[PDB]
């Protein structure tokens, strides 16, 4: 029958071409030398590079009870972070601006001393904003806010605690989508005082497949109705002219983007190939969003965008960090080798 | 009591008797539920994703499917079925070869002898049986084409025997020969019930006439062989499980191996860890949502009482951090402990050329074990011998012959008396011519070696001579007197013609009498007359009992002979002295009526037989001595001295006699003419009590040193096995037992066995293996740890129902050594790596609850997570746990104690899985902490002022988290060949290709719509590949160091191998 002998393969019998690694005194020294003498050069670049980079925040929070309406007050010390390649002459300074009805305003005056030839960009930084809740990353219906018109009935479990209001369909539903930042910043740099203004433009601030997922809606204007914080701004529902469109609404589309951290900036204005020149500049924030919904700070971030994104020091210290860790062991593994002779073997205790 | 109808087929069957059929399978159509439930849910890992799949059946309390862990349970479920399901219909079919085999039945309706198969026979069959047939079942024999009616039966399988039993039939019912005249059975048999009480049988057969009394001496057991018989007719009286033999011999049990023991210690504090995190997040949740209640305003809690929430809390991160304890584990050990089962057998060094059957592992759950084996229970018939005496060495005139001059003495030294070896041409050139002084004698040894015997002749066709004896050491010295010269070729009553090679004339001689051998004479002696006139007696026997049966007076060569004798036993040669004597006639004249007078007594013919024979011993004249060997397997000796060596305790159990056993052991040498032999036969209780009390108080009155103990052997009996054994008093055995090198056990049951390995390995934590052939050591097989079986020879049973079967004894030393220190080796990484990767990867989700209040948001997504220990991180553990090895084989056969490494825990515990855990949450803290700085608010995108969200920041954590696991693989690994480079720097790539096409055609498909844009938001950046490098770098600097600290200033005992072997430098 059968001879039932395993072939001579080298696999069957379990023999195959091998390496056999060694870390031998000769390998690990110079190969922690090498690692040294690569990481060293890309860190202090990397180390280099965040400092190139010339930002400006300014915490505007408490400008509703610490900024005065008479005339422009000074700054503390602890709400302004400035980093420029230059030295600031004048501090920083903000006044209250009490207008019409109860729209109070916040106008911040600063100093640009260093002519900054990068692209300028403004986001605001929220802080203790924890936009990573579980029950907050996913609330929003996809099919609503692709455009299609949804039923009563057919709208997806996401929006929970808000979602019908008296057999009326929401447009926006969800978590997200109903605590947005509604403080508008102005879109334009007032210069004064010999200084010339700096527009500001607002589009094409969100990402590519934002503005191509955010299609127009095709609700019916008496079926739908806004959420509840969006009654100040959209009274007795929508009309034919109350429709906002999330397609070139791009702060809808850069705010409903939910962050990692509760510490997160969110894209506003933007002006690249052109220059800052130096002088005072004038900010102007309308105060909608207050801080006591969720017990954070809101600044104005003014930054240029550097080879790895503002000031962050923490990619160019673990590229110093590794080196300094392979010129260490590195070290007292040679003096171990030349000041203390190792026997070579045969020493089996067996 | 048992009642049996004698010729009836109708009858009978309403008794309910079970059939001819043997099932060494572990599973049954009625019961493979139940078994295979408990065989795996007594893990601690089933059972935990038992109640994690009750706990999402609660409402609310599941964020995710509700069918994700019962459906990934039923798939473990389905595979280690169909595992079990492949290695039983394995087993059946290794089976289904015993119950098809040729047996003759007689039919009523027929009146011939038809050929069944073995399954067929029933209870009250008459069964024809051949020669050299294995018996089908207990067959009481009734007929046979001898005078009287007798038989030879080897019951080498029923215990560890070499001489030939005899078997007889009671008269008046043993003249049915032929296949006619089988009618006239009329009546019933009553027996007892079937029990494993071997030697013993009482009942009574009623036949049409009047009763016929049974005893053992017509029982024939299943499992003998027939031997120099035509045909046998017998009677079935038991069958099936019923046999006296395979009796307690049971279905294969559920064999746990002591790396599975230690994985459930392992899970239980991986359920502590679990459970520790689960508390901490939850009370973080609950203070989160009580203080700062007014602060998260926006998420519009629910807003009950804390204990409400607390449940809930624990229910959502039950399941939310309930991958800690990996499924892909329990499924990837099965398949690598298959494939490394079916490496084992498939290895041409465990391979029998001469017989081909390969060795085979019919249990592939217990292939990692055999590298901690501390104890060894072999057996001697079969398994350490072949079986097969030969006539070795000679001393005639105090002057060893011997066929092949060893090296050892090679020529002779001639003090006093000649003592050497000289080679058989000169004994062949003294007895040529007739001028020697030793001729006559010499020529009166090789007349003995070819006369005073009871082998039978037969002529066979082709004209070869046979001889059969009941006895194979008289068959030996019967071949050995026939190829020396003296060639013995018939035999008839008063006629003993016997074929000289000189001359090439036959000699005649009137063979008068002969006396049987006897336990109490241990002689053979035989009185005859020569073709001349006188009377010669010779007389062959052992050393004891025929020194005071002569005296001297002028032979003066015995001391010469004692010398040779000494020497003999001093290997393990089954020696025999032997003496002439030249009577006259005189003294006959009344010699034969004293010896006739024994036929006249009718009460008492075995009290007379052996005194008649007492009375005509004055002098004899001592010729020599023989010897007569039993050969052993190839590469027995050298195996036994290896297994010792690597520090392993052999034992050997065998229900052979202790005279036959302890010379096993001087040839091996497993004993030395050197050591105490620790003797322990007694009759009663309280004799072996104070027998083992004085053997503790001699030997604890010594403070031990570097010898004593190695030269301490512990022999012990049967019955005085079955006193030491009782539960009242049995630790004074075990505490003498491990201080001796080796423990033989003589004329020991087939329970018994089974008892031994039963009492070592429940008051020790030692792992035993049994080894042995036939179906008297098959319990034992069945109640070791690691059960070992002999195919190929006389008897398979014990390789049908054990876990490996082996062809040769010498495979034992390199499917221990290198097949057993590699899968120890192997097995064990493989697991240490598994908890190790999925506790780098999901440990994020719990440094993360502090950043999100708590609340559980996992950093990836479902798929993305899923895929992770299924194609990127699933071959890794497959390379490493089959196809590594940390040692070449050629260095584990020449350091055994290497084999030490695995005989204690030294791979595999629950202090170094600690090692691997905690070594798991500092990659995954590096990782964390790495990348929560560098994305520092999502501003780390140099694309047009763009940020990165959640989703594209946990594909840098994902990817980083891989790089890490791979490179700790690689670090691991001590081979590097063509199936790892597909399976550590092959999966990284994989991953690579894998994300953009997944992340950029299935988003479209509705099917994970998150990454619709992050491929250009990770891939399309520059930060994103300079973590990749500096991440992975800073996490596994620190192994990388102490590896090399490790193996260079504290080098272990394998780290020097290692070594050895790279530079090929001993
Ligand atoms: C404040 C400033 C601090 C500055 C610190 C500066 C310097 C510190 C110096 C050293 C750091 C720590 C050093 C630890 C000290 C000694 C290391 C002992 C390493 C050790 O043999 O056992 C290991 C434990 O696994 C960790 O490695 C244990 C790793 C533990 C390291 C970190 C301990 C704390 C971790 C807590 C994390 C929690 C973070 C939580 C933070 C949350 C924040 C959000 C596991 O075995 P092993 O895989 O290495 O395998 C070894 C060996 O590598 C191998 O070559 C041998 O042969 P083979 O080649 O054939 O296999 C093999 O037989 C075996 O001997
Ligand atoms: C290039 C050649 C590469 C070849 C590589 C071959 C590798 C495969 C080679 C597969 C060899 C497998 C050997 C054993 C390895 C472990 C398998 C195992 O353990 O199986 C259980 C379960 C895992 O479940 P769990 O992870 O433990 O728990 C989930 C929990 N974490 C959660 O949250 O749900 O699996 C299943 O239940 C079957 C269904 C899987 C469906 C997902 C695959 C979709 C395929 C389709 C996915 C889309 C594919 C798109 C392809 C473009
Ligand atoms: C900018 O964003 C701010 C925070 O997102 C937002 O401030 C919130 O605005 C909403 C909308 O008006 C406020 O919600 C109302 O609160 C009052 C209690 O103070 C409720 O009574 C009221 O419900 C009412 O329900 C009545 C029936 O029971 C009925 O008359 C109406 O249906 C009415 O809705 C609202 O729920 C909320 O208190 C404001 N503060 C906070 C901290 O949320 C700003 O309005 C917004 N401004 C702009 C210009 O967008
Ligand atoms: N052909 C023979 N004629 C006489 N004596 C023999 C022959 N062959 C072997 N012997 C001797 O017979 C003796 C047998 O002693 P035995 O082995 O019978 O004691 P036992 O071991 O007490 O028997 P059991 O244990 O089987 O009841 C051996 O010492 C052996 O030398
Ligand atoms: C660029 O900035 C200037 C300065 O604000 C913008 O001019 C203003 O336009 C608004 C809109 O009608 C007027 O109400 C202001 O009075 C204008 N200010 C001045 C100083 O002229 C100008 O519109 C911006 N450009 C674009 C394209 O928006
Ligand atoms: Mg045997």
């Amino acid at each position: 029958p059968t001879s039932k002998k395993p072939p001579n393969t080298a696999f069957r019998q379990q023999r195959l071409k091998a390496w056999q690694p060694i870390l031998s005194p000769q390998s690990v020294l110079p190969l922690l030398i090498f690692v040294a003498c690569i990481f060293t050069p890309i860190g202090i670049g990397l180390i280099v590079s965040a400092t190139k980079v010339q930002d400006l925040t300014i915490d505007y929070s408490h400008c509703d009870t610490k900024a005065s309406t008479t005339a422009f007050e000074d700054i503390p010390k602890k709400y302004i972070k400035y980093h420029f390649k230059s030295k600031v002459e004048n501090k920083p300074q903000w006044r209250l601006t009490e207008n019409e009805n109860g729209e109070q305003s916040c106008e911040l005056q600063f100093e640009i001393p260093n002519d900054i030839k990068k692209s300028i960009f403004i986001y605001y930084k929220i802080t203790n904003f924890y936009q990573n809740h579980r029950r907050y990353v996913q609330s929003f219906d996809t099919k609503q806010i692709l455009g299609e018109p949804i039923k009563k009935d057919d709208l997806d479990t996401s929006c929970s605690p808000i979602r019908s209001r008296e057999d009326k369909i929401i447009y926006p539903c969800g978590l997200i989508a109903n605590s947005m930042f509604n403080d508008t910043f102005s879109q334009v740099l007032s210069g004064i005082d010999d200084t010339e203004d700096y527009n500001l433009t607002n589009k094409h601030i969100s990402w590519s497949i934002d503005r191509h997922r955010f299609k127009t809606t095709k609700y019916n204007a008496s079926d739908i109705v806004p959420p509840p914080n969006w009654m100040k701004k959209y009274p007795d529902g929508y009309t034919d002219e109350n429709l906002p469109d999330i397609h070139t609404w791009e702060e809808f589309q850069v705010w409903m983007r939910t962050a990692a951290f509760p510490k997160f900036y969110k894209l506003t204005l933007k002006n690249e190939s052109a220059s800052l020149p130096k002088g005072k500049y004038q900010m102007n924030i309308e105060l909608n969003y207050p801080i006591s919904l969720f017990g954070g700070t809101k600044s104005f971030v003014l930054t240029t965008n550097g080879a790895i994104g503002g000031r962050n020091m923490s990619l160019g210290v673990l590229y110093l960090i590794v080196a300094g860790l392979c010129a260490l062991f590195g070290i007292i593994f040679l003096v171990k080798l030349i000041f203390q002779p190792r026997a070579m073997g045969d020493h089996t205790y067996l | 009591p048992r009642v049996i109808h004698i010729n009836d087929s109708l009858a009978n069957s309403s008794f309910g008797y079970s059939d001819n059929h043997i099932s060494t399978t572990k599973y049954n159509f009625a019961t493979f539920l139940p078994k295979f439930l408990f065989q795996e849910f007594s893990k601690y890992a089933n059972l935990f994703f038992l109640c994690t799949s009750a706990i999402q059946q609660v409402p609310h309390v599941s964020p995710t499917n509700r069918y994700t862990t019962i459906g990934t349970l039923l798939v473990v479920l389905i595979v280690s079925a169909m595992k079990e399901c492949i290695e039983d219909i394995k087993r059946a079919n290794s089976d289904k070869e015993l119950n098809n085999s040729t047996a003759e039945i007689f039919s009523e309706a027929h009146d011939d002898f038809v050929e069944k198969r073995w399954i067929d026979i029933r209870v009250g069959d008459i069964i024809r049986v051949k020669s050299e047939e294995p018996i089908p079942a207990d067959t009481i024999i009734l007929s046979s084409s001898e005078p009287e009616g007798l038989c030879y039966i080897e019951t080498a399988n029923l215990d560890g025997e070499t001489n030939l039993k005899i078997k007889q039939s009671r008269v008046e019912t043993a003249k049915f020969i032929d296949v006619k005249t089988l009618k006239n059975m009329n009546g019933k048999v009553v027996s007892e019930q079937p029990n494993s009480s071997l030697y013993t049988y009482e009942g009574t057969m009623t036949l049409n006439d009047r009763q016929i009394p049974l005893s053992p001496d017509q029982m024939i057991l299943r499992g003998a062989t027939l031997r120099n018989t035509a045909w046998i007719f017998g009677l079935v009286i038991f069958t099936g499980h019923e046999t006296k033999l395979l009796r307690n011999a049971t279905a294969t049990p559920i064999k746990r191996t002591a790396v599975e023991k230690i994985i459930n210690r392992q899970i239980i504090a991986l359920f502590t860890v679990l459970i520790v995190l689960i508390l901490i997040s939850s009370i973080g949740n609950v203070i989160m949502s009580t203080a700062d209640a007014k602060h998260l305003s926006y998420l519009y809690l629910e807003g009950t009482n804390k204990a409400g929430l607390f449940f809930k809390d624990f229910l959502t991160f039950w399941i939310l951090f309930s991958n800690l304890v990996p499924i892909s584990l329990f499924v990837t050990v099965e398949l690598i402990k298959y494939y490394q089962a079916f490496m084992i057998g498939s290895d041409l060094d465990l391979y029998y050329e001469k017989t081909d059957t390969p060795t085979v592992v019919r249990t592939s759950s217990l292939v990692e074990e055999l590298g901690q084996i501390e104890y060894i229970f072999s057996d001697k018939t079969g398994t350490l011998t072949r079986n097969i005496m030969e006539f070795k060495s000679c001393s005639i005139a105090g002057h060893c012959y011997i066929d092949k001059i060893p090296e050892d003495k090679t020529a002779t030294v001639e003090d006093g008396i000649e003592v050497g070896y000289r080679k058989f041409d000169d004994l062949k050139k003294k007895l040529n011519d007739p001028s020697d002084e030793d001729s006559p004698i010499i020529n009166d040894f090789l007349t003995l070696l070819a006369t005073c015997h009871t082998v039978i002749p037969e002529f066979q066709s082709d004209g070869s001579i046979k001889y059969q004896a009941a006895s194979p050491d008289e068959g030996a010295l019967v071949q050995g007197g026939a190829d020396l010269g003296y060639k013995f070729i018939i035999r008839k009553p008063n006629s003993v013609t016997v074929l000289l090679e000189e001359t090439g004339e036959e000699k005649e001689y009137q063979l008068l009498n002969i006396c049987e051998f006897n336990s109490t004479r241990k002689r053979m002696s035989a009185i005859f007359r020569f073709p001349d006139g006188s009377i010669k007696l010779f007389c062959k026997g052992a050393d004891t009992v025929i020194l005071e049966r002569l005296d001297d007076e002028a032979n003066q060569y015995v001391e010469a002979t004692m010398r040779h004798l000494e020497d003999y036993a001093s290997e393990g040669l089954r020696t025999l002295c032997l003496a002439m004597r030249d009577i006259s006639e005189g003294e006959y004249e009344e010699w034969n009526s004293i010896y006739n007078e024994a036929a006249t007594t009718l009460d008492n013919r075995a009290e007379k037989l052996d005194e008649a024979a007492n009375l005509i011993e004055k002098n004899l004249i001592l010729i020599g001595a023989t010897a007569i060997e039993d050969k052993l397997q190839d590469g027995v000796p050298e195996t036994i001295h290896t297994l010792q060596e690597a520090g392993i305790k052999i034992w050997v159990l065998t229900g052979d006699r202790q005279e036959t056993a302890i010379n096993i052991g001087m040839s091996c040498r497993l004993l030395s003419e050197d050591m105490n032999l620790l003797i322990i036969n007694e009759e009663t209780r309280d004799d072996t009590e104070r027998n083992l009390l004085e053997k503790i108080n001699a030997l604890n009155e010594h403070q031990l040193s570097t010898h004593d103990m190695n030269t301490l052997a512990l022999v012990i009996d049967g019955k005085s096995l079955g006193f030491a054994l009782e539960p009242e008093l049995e630790d004074y055995l075990l505490t003498v037992a491990k201080l001796c090198k080796a423990v033989i056990c003589c004329r020991v049951s087939p329970l018994q066995k089974a008892l031994v390995v039963k009492m070592v390995k429940r008051k020790s934590s030692s792992l035993l293996l049994a080894i042995g052939d036939g179906a008297n050591d098959v319990s034992m097989i069945q109640a070791a740890h690691v059960g070992v079986g002999i195919s190929g020879m006389e008897g398979m049973q014990a390789a049908r129902s054990a876990d490996i079967a082996v062809g040769q004894f010498k495979f034992l030393k390199k499917l221990l050594l290198v097949h057993g220190s590699w899968s120890y080796q192997r097995i064990s990484v493989a697991i240490l790596y598994s908890f190790y990767k999925n506790t780098a990867l999901y440990m994020t989700q719990f440094w993360y609850v502090f950043a999100n209040a708590f609340s559980g948001q996992s950093i990836m997504e479902s798929w993305t997570m899923s895929f992770y220990n299924l194609f990127f991180t699933v071959w890794p553990p497959f390379v490493i746990g089959v196809f590594d090895q940390f040692v070449s084989s050629r260095l584990l056969e020449r350091y055994p104690q290497l084999y030490k490494l695995g005989q204690k825990g030294q791979f595999f515990s629950v202090y170094i899985f600690w090692g691997w855990i905690i070594n798991g949450f500092f990659h995954s803290a590096i990782v964390f902490i790495g990348t929560i700085l560098i994305y520092r608010y999502g501003f780390a995108l140099n694309m047009h002022g763009e940020l990165a969200d959640h989703w594209s920041w946990g594909v840098t954590v994902y990817t980083t988290s891989v790089i890490i696991v791979l490179g700790k693989a690689a670090l691991v690994t001590n081979q590097w060949t063509k199936f790892t480079l597909i399976a550590i720097p092959g999966s990284l790539l994989f991953w690579l290709i894998f994300f953009p096409i997944y992340a950029s055609i299935f988003p479209h498909a509705n099917i994970s719509r998150e990454y619709y844009g992050v491929v250009k938001h990770t891939y399309g950046s520059g930060v994103f590949w300079l973590t990749l490098i500096v991440l992975p770098i800073f996490a596994l600097v620190r192994d990388f160091l102490w590896k090399y600290y490790k193996r260079m200033y504290e080098p272990e005992t394998y780290h020097v191998i290692q070594e050895m072997q790279k530079y090929n430098i001993s």
